RNA sequence: AGAGUGUAGCUUAAAAGCACCCAACUUACACUUAGGAGAUUCAAUUGACGCUCUGA
């Protein structure tokens, strides 16, 4: 009895052959940062976020306020650069 | 391209003094050798 | 309130109400105070123009002290003064982070939040 | 397929002397020698100066300077080899020792009945021989001397489209070990030329596209 | 579980090929894989030796950084003990007596795994361009026992 | 059996009171720091320049292999393959005073 | 002479992150600590500066 994955497997994208030619995680912090940035990806399996209280966040919220002030970003960046 | 590995420091934590000595070779070529006992030429036969 | 006890085999620990998370980029330094659920409440980054226009060497130790002091101010304005900070060993040995938490304590924020009542 | 059989070869020369020193670099040498002075410990001539002077003072109350002064005398008597072998000549662009600070490339001048080009030494690859062998055979024919121009790799260097009957050029390279030149006054205008004079000499695009594989230094 | 779509998600030893080999005395040398249209070399050794330990070490550090940035594999690098050469100094007036001066000779070894045709000729020309002062270079074959 | 020479002689342990002093000046320290900053600038510039030359002439050699394959279908294997001539390769460094 | 065009080396980034380099530790590499230089070619989405390929 087998069931095919319902989507890409987490480690399928990287190449399995020529693993000498792949750069390795020389440290702990780079692996940590990759892990945290992967943690918020929309995975097709069950996860912590699926169960622990997000109140079904994704839905556009209605903005009731003043429009942002129109600014010239080119001149503003130029002024900041001169400063 | 030779101004890259010419810059050097001695990374050993404890070391005696070294001095820039003009080492003459068998064909009259000078090498800046960091040698103690601050001589100025070592003529090798 | 209930802290998320456990996980007990991974890093970092989730048993807190607010965490101090420092990202140390090459060009910039930013620090955030976020609740356990994920949403951030306050943050100080050298990208922000208000402090970018003043400070020098946005990656410097003095830059991260300025970051710590300004976020101490804005978190006191937010009313939060208790939160945990979980560093790696080299981050905890980093002089930038040592002076950063010093800037926090002299800004008036106490780390090591209290324990649950009837935990 | 009518393709005109032609390759080419560039001659590289290794330098013998190093470049001028940047004055930030000389300030750096001074500062690093300062650090070495500060963190050095237990020098033989240092204690043969200090402790020897202290013991001489003690026995007076009851070497090193001589060695330093006679070695200074040795420095004054032995003048070093002249660095500047270029300004004294100023005119022997064909000589091997005209420039030693940089890498030089050799070129040969000949005028065709149709083409007037200052060309890098070309070659004619016979189909029955390998390109590296053809390059070294042409090198021997054009050099007419005893060159130990050791090659680097079988792979080529450059290929510039010229057609009149298609045609191509296949540039190769070979490192020169030591050079003895028979008939230093060859009417064939060979010349030892660096990158700057190389660019000055390149008239057409075919020559202008050869400066990107040579050692720009 | 084994019947589930998410089976085998915790598979990592296929990623880490390292079976903890006893790589301190093994002699499993890679050979020169030559396909004609695809040439690659084996373990070619590089030897830089000089009278100056500091400049030799600086050259070794420079080539190591360059090769690590060039994206080719470096298996191992090490150093040979110091060699001392004495200069027996004959006197100018009386040549019978024999005085002496002391001198040292240093060495270091760097090894390379992958060498394409253009890539390795490129590496050789670059290292000869950046070859330093007083340091002698010689690239030789693998078998070199201490 | 390896022979080791990364051990300092035991004579280097006793005589360690010769030069233990570091008495510097703010002006000299800032001069050193500025010099190190300009050194970082110069080394970054040198590395970038070398990288550009390497990449340009590497693209050019890739073009060489590509066009050799396109134009001569049989020469390319021999052009890639190694002759053994560069087995005992070795070069001598530069000098200061020419003979 | 025609076409494609365009943010520092790279980016379905909108002045960022990776990159790149210096010093310390490490034989060295690597890790880490302490440092550095950096870009939206100009004129009103339109026009005229740079690169590339195709030519002659």
């Amino acid at each position: 009895r087998r069931t095919p994955p319902l989507g890409p497997m987490p480690n399928s994208d990287i190449d399995l052959s020529n693993l000498e030619r792949l750069e390795k995680y020389r440290s702990f912090d780079r692996y940590r940062r990759r892990a945290e940035q992967e943690a918020q990806a929309p995975h097709w399996w069950r996860t912590y976020r699926e169960y622990f209280g997000e109140k079904t966040d994704p839905k556009e919220k209605i903005d009731i306020g003043l429009p942002p002030p129109k600014v010239s970003r080119t001149q503003q960046l130029l002024e900041r650069k001169q400063a | 391209d030779s101004s890259r590995a010419s810059l050097t420091r001695v990374h050993r934590q404890a070391y005696a003094r070294l001095y820039p000595v003009l080492l003459v070779k068998q064909d009259g070529s000078t090498i800046h050798i960091r040698y103690r006992e601050p001589r100025r030429m070592l003529a090798m036969p | 309130a209930r802290k998320e006890r456990g996980w007990r085999t991974v890093f970092p620990s989730r048993e807190f109400w607010h965490r101090l998370r420092v990202i140390r980029t090459q060009h910039h330094v930013e620090a955030l105070v976020e609740h356990q659920n994920g949403k951030v409440v306050v943050s100080a980054s050298t990208r922000e123009w208000a402090i970018k226009k003043h400070l020098y060497s946005t990656r410097n130790v003095v830059a991260c002290e300025s970051i710590g002091r300004v976020l101490a101010q804005r978190c006191l304005e937010a009313g939060i003064n208790f939160m945990v900070y979980q560093p790696t060993p080299w981050e905890a040995a980093s002089d930038s982070m040592k002076r950063l938490q010093s800037a926090m304590t002299e800004g008036g924020v106490v780390l090591r939040e209290p324990q649950r009542i009837y935990e | 397929s009518p393709w005109r059989l032609l390759g080419a070869l560039c001659l590289q020369r290794p330098p013998v002397v190093s470049k001028p020193l940047t004055p930030l670099q000389e300030e750096m040498a001074s500062l690093l020698q300062q650090i070495e002075i500060e963190r050095s410990l237990y020098s033989d001539h240092e204690l043969r100066a200090l402790d020897e002077n202290q013991r001489l003072a003690k026995k007076k109350a009851d070497l090193a300077q001589d060695l330093e002064d006679m070695w200074e005398q040795k420095f004054l008597q032995f003048k070093l080899g002249a660095r500047i072998t270029e300004a004294d000549e100023k005119n022997d662009r064909t000589s091997l020792n005209r420039k030693l600070d940089r890498n030089l490339v050799l070129l040969v001048r000949e005028k065709f009945g149709d083409q007037d080009v200052w060309i890098l030494p070309q070659a004619e690859w016979q189909p029955g021989e390998t390109l590296r062998g053809t390059a070294e055979r042409t090198l021997a024919t054009l050099s007419e001397n005893n060159m130990e121009a050791k090659f680097l790799g079988n792979a080529p260097c450059g290929h510039y489209t010229f057609k009149f009957l298609g045609a191509k050029v296949f540039f190769f390279k070979a490192l020169l070990l030591t050079g003895d030149f028979s008939q230093a006054g060859n009417k064939g205008h060979h010349v030892w030329v660096t990158k700057d004079e190389l660019g000055d000499y390149l008239k057409p695009k075919y020559l202008a596209q050869v400066r990107r594989f040579v050692s720009d230094l | 579980y084994k019947t589930k779509p998410t089976h085998g998600i915790g598979k990592y030893k296929h990623l880490i090929k390292a079976e903890e080999p006893k790589k301190k005395k093994g002699k499993v040398e890679v050979r020169a894989i030559n396909l004609g249209t695809d040439y690659e070399y084996g373990v070619l050794n590089i030897h830089l030796t000089a009278y100056d330990m500091t400049l030799a070490e600086s050259y070794a550090q420079y080539v190591h950084n360059l090769c690590n940035s060039l994206s080719i594999k470096v298996e191992e690098s090490y150093a040979m003990p110091t060699k001392t050469i004495e200069v027996l100094q004959l006197q100018d007036q009386g040549s019978k007596m024999l005085l002496d001066s002391v001198l040292t000779t240093h060495e270091r070894v760097v090894q390379i795994s992958g060498l394409s045709a253009t890539f390795a000729e490129i590496f050789l020309e670059i290292i000869q361009s950046s070859l330093p002062e007083g340091v002698r270079l010689s690239v030789k074959e693998h078998t070199e026992e201490d | 059996i390896p022979i080791e020479d990364f051990i300092t002689p035991l004579k280097f342990l006793d005589k360690a009171r010769e030069r233990p002093q570091v008495e510097l000046t703010f002006e000299e320290t800032e001069r050193r720091a500025l010099l190190l900053k300009k050194w970082s600038l110069y080394k970054q510039q040198e590395r970038k320049m070398e990288r550009d030359t390497i990449r340009a002439m590497l693209e050019a050699q890739q073009e060489a292999l590509e066009e050799l394959q396109l134009e001569s279908p049989k020469l390319h294997a021999e052009a890639i393959k190694r002759d053994p001539n560069l087995f005992p390769f070795e070069k001598e460094g530069p000098h200061y005073t020419p003979p």
